[PDB]
RNA sequence: AGAGUGUAGCUUAAAAGCACCCAACUUACACUUAGGAGAUUCAAUUGACGCUCUGA
């Protein structure tokens, strides 16, 4: 009741603050807080790439439960199309002829949010020393559309 | 727009009769089963090392900041704030061969 | 018009802010372990507890047995693991672990749980059944030495009284088997 | 550490054969790389 | 005897004299049965050196099969064979609580309590 | 009140080899590429030897092997880069190509009047400029070279303390792209170090307790 | 050299409960299923082993 003293005993959505709002294409980033004695990054982007699919999605494993682990927040994890490039031999003798043999290239992305710069540097360097075999990284800015 | 690239082709449908084939016996099953447990046991060891290692760094380093917050009221204001040298920072991976 | 809790109110010891830096339930049966452990503390307010008829129960109840007999838990544990160890250097009980097929010794456990624990569990089913509310008024205890009482009626099995089970009065028509461990300096009193 | 994200199984369910093909780059540097046709040298130029 | 009728939006249901309840540790299993006021009646639990000596890794499908079968004979030797099992749909498609349940009833007792008189 | 103001910084550099692979993750990969065999299906290949045969024995009751070994012969013709460019030197302390399994931190040699120390190199911070400033700054007078180390933050490493007048050491780290370096017969006795050599150079405990912030792999 | 001390990572747990790791499902995470390893530093509440802070 709501003169008893057990009153707002079932209280519930003042835990939960999810709004349920349009979380696909709104683009409401969040910016750098820098106050700084308090740097605070926001919504950085990380790629990997490689011509190995497996290995993408391997270390794309890694880096999402080790930023997981840490208890720094996953924004979205997704990947882009791939893309196919073309060896296209030249012949040894007769070097006129192009004939042609195949190969790809993939590509993964994960975000991260809470980012203080001693954790920044800390973090970049945990994953540049179990950066696998024959992918590149790149930490890049958030704008990238598709 | 999204370009998606999970669709598996569609003339991966067909050709489905090459290898259904699993003819395995109780030894192979058996040191399977038993390298699988070896490699939960080692990977269980490499995590246990990584973070020991992220967190006597991160003591490591907190331990310096606030020795120099003591020390010095005034570098920490530039010390904890992150420069724009990194903003399209990189790094490739390593190689198997020399050049 | 308002009153003010009695206590503290229940959900008031998380923080409202730096909501997205806790750590959600990620299950259904993490929130059911935190539930009915929540459901067992003594609230302030009117619970189920309260009402339906729980006997007023804390209050200690006095002990009228024999004590425990004393171990050194330090040399047991450490027995226990060489035990384990001895048995974890076999591999055929790795084998018959992950292939699904390794049963125990019943007939064994059982005597054990006789030899172990057994006192603690008879002593709770002879409290469910009300045995220490109707024949010490309340006052309770263990049962420490094992007993068996086993009933005669035809020629080869038997049909014992273990603790809560049915015997019906046919099969106790005559005076039963009884049987227990006892050293000769002690004098006993048996009542049915 | 380099060891941690090298041991890997291809998680798509219908896929192809893939062979351990020794890619060289455009400094002469080997990479392991999954690709079909078990071919053994591949000269990116 | 009346039981606890109601409840009727929450889980699990009151209805049940005696109940079989599973408590399922990363290093043990613990089976119960308890009456609905609240007083457990007889448990089988891999904690017991007991149970523990004779089986092998307490976690896996074979100790909760163990735990089924001397549970099943603990409380045929208490005389109580009925009882409720109402476990989740993901616990209920388990194969370790469906090998329990299985040496439940292969140990002779029965889930699924009677219905009452006059209910 | 006097502090001597005093900094440092240590030398990063990436490997270039990965690591050699220990024998249970080879049982590994290889029960790996057996699940992946077991799984896999229709390749190119595959056809092009199983009903190239078979069409092969259908005709011949009226490739695949040429170009396979055409890649055996490709394979032998091209013999790898050798990763050992170690044992072959042996001795090459102060050579960026000595190791290249591991990561390594450089070290500079000056014994002083009072002091006698095999040091982790320094900096000297003045109070017009910043911290890391000063650790590029030292940076560019201590190696007499081109590099580009690529710093990481602006976060000091490790700070310890030494007092005689008080002082301090502030430690940065950066990470190196290349290393052009001029003039390698150098006196300055610079030298790039492994973990395990790091642990061997040090007598004292203001570099014993470094080892805990550089990368141990 | 002095001081605080003491169960695996944590616990006003007494050999426990959470943490933790691998496989399967998921782009991935997360849920769930199926497995994995774990500890009272020793000597008779007292004494001499390890760590931490202060020293020089």
């Amino acid at each position: 009741y709501k003169t008893k003293p057990t009153h707002g005993i079932g209280k519930y959505k003042h835990l939960i603050k999810a709004e349920e709002p349009k979380k696909k294409k709104g683009k409401v980033e969040v910016r750098a807080i820098n106050l700084g004695t308090d740097y605070e990054y926001g919504v950085l982007n990380i790629h990997l790439t490689a011509y190995d699919m497996t290995l993408a999605e391997s270390y794309a494993q890694y880096v999402h439960n080790l930023c997981n682990s840490l208890s720094i927040k996953v924004e979205e994890s997704y990947a882009m199309p791939t893309k196919t490039i073309e060896v296209l031999q030249l012949q040894d003798q007769g070097s006129k002829m192009l004939l042609d043999s195949v190969l790809t290239t993939h590509e993964r992305v994960v975000q991260i949010s809470g980012l203080s710069a001693t954790f920044a540097e800390i973090f970049l360097e945990i994953i540049q020393s179990s950066l696998p075999e024959g992918v590149r990284l790149s930490v890049k800015e958030h704008t990238e559309e598709d | 727009i999204p370009i998606e690239d999970f669709i598996t082709p569609l003339k991966f449908l067909d050709k489905a009769r090459e290898r259904p084939q699993v003819e395995l016996t109780f030894e192979e099953t058996e040191r399977r089963a038993l390298l699988l447990k070896k490699w939960s046991l080692y990977k269980q060891q490499e995590r246990k090392m990584e973070r020991d290692t992220i967190r006597a760094m991160l003591e490591a380093q907190q331990e310096a900041l606030e020795e120099l917050q003591l020390e010095s009221p005034k570098l920490h204001a530039e010390a904890i704030k992150r420069d724009p040298n990194l903003f399209p920072f990189e790094k490739e991976g390593p190689h198997y061969t020399p050049p | 018009r308002r009153t003010p809790p009695l206590g503290p109110m229940p959900n008031s010891d998380i923080d409202l802010s730096n909501l997205e830096r806790l750590e959600k339930y990620r299950s259904f049966d993490r929130y059911r372990r935190r539930a009915e452990q929540e459901a067992q503390a003594p609230h302030w307010w009117r619970t189920y507890r309260e009402y339906f008829g729980e006997k007023t129960d804390p209050k200690e109840k006095i002990d009228i047995g024999l004590p425990p007999p004393k171990v050194s838990r330090t040399q047991q544990l450490l027995e226990r693991k060489q035990a384990i160890q001895e048995l974890r250097a076999n591999v055929e009980e790795e084998r018959a672990a992950r292939l699904r097929t390794a049963s125990v010794p019943l007939d064994a456990v059982r005597a054990e749980w006789e030899r172990t624990c057994g006192p603690y569990h008879k002593q709770r089913l002879a409290e469910y059944y009300g045995l220490y509310r109707d024949l010490f008024h309340g006052a309770t205890f263990v049962p420490r030495v094992p007993l068996h009482v086993a009933y005669a009626v035809g020629e080869d099995d038997l049909m014992p009284v273990y603790c809560g089970n049915e015997v019906t009065p046919t099969e106790a028509a005559q005076a039963p088997e009884v049987t227990y461990e006892a050293e000769e300096g002690s004098l006993w009193t048996l009542l049915l | 550490d380099s060891s941690r994200a090298s041991l890997t199984r291809v998680h798509r369910q219908a896929y192809a054969r893939l062979y351990p093909v020794l890619l060289v780059k455009q400094d002469g540097s080997t990479i392991h790389i999954r690709y079909r046709e078990p071919r053994r040298m591949l000269a990116m130029p | 005897a009346r039981k606890e009728r109601g409840w009727r939006t929450v889980f699990p249901s009151r209805e049940f004299w005696h109940r079989l309840r599973v408590i399922r540790t990363q290093h043990h299993v613990e089976a119960l049965v308890e009456h609905q006021n609240g007083k457990v009646v007889v448990s089988a639990s891999t904690r017991e050196w007991a149970i523990k000596k004779h089986l092998y890794s307490t976690r896996n499908v074979v100790a909760c099969e163990s735990i089924g079968r001397v549970l099943a004979q603990r409380c045929l030797e208490a005389g109580i064979n009925f009882m409720v099992y109402q476990p989740t749909p993901w616990e209920a498609a388990s194969d370790s609580m469906k090998r329990l349940q299985s040496a439940m009833t292969e140990g002779g007792v029965v889930l699924r309590e009677p219905q009452r008189i006059y209910e | 009140s006097p502090w001597r103001l005093l900094g440092a910084l240590c030398l990063q550099r990436p490997p270039v080899v990965s690591k050699p692979l220990t024998p249970l993750q080879e049982e590994m990969a290889s029960l790996l590429q057996q699940i992946e065999i077991e799984r896999s299906l229709y390749s190119d290949h595959e056809l092009r030897a199983l009903d190239e045969n078979q069409r092969l024995a259908k005709k011949k009751a009226d490739l695949a092997q040429d170009l396979e070994d055409m890649w055996e012969q490709k394979f032998l013709q091209f013999k790898l880069g050798a990763r050992i460019t170690e044992a072959d030197e042996k001795n090459d302390r102060t050579s960026l190509n000595r190791k290249l399994d591991r990561n390594l931190v450089l070290l500079v040699r000056e014994k002083f009047g009072d002091q006698d120390v095999w040091i982790l190199p320094q900096a000297e911070w003045q109070p017009g400029e910043t911290l890391r400033g000063t650790a590029e700054r030292t940076l560019a007078t201590l190696s007499e070279n081109n590099m580009e180390a690529k710093f990481l933050g602006n976060a000091p490493c490790g700070h310890y303390t030494f007092k005689f007048l008080g002082a301090k050491v502030f430690f940065f780290k950066a990470l190196l792209l290349t290393g052009d370096f001029s003039q390698a017969g150098n006196k300055g006795h610079h030298v790039w170090v492994t973990k395990d050599e790091l642990g061997d150079y040090l007598k004292p405990k203001y570099l014993a307790q470094v080892r805990r912030f550089v990368s141990d792999l």
